């Protein structure tokens, strides 16, 4: 995951639930949080921020 | 000839968003 992910194995998709405490799983990144619209300005090799 | 590389030759470390940061790290730079 230095790119984005191409390989992945058999799991199924859902939905976004904005505004709302989650459990989220993005390509294996899993975790627990609410997610929201954001406003920062990705260049096109990156795929999350730290 | 022989000149000087003043402050040049510097690259993106690794493929993470990063904002308002001072970020020290390890590589090999000119």
């Amino acid at each position: 995951l230095n790119a984005p992910a191409t390989v992945c194995g058999p799991k199924l998709s859902t939905d976004l639930i904005k505004n709302q405490c989650v459990n989220f799983n993005f390509n294996g990144l899993t975790g627990t949080g609410v997610l929201t619209p954001s406003s920062k300005r990705f260049q096109p090799f990156q795929q999350f921020g730290r | 000839t022989q000149h000087t590389s003043s402050m040049r030759g510097v690259y993106y470390p690794d493929e993470i968003f990063r904002s308002d940061t001072l970020y020290l790290t390890q590589d090999l730079f000119l």
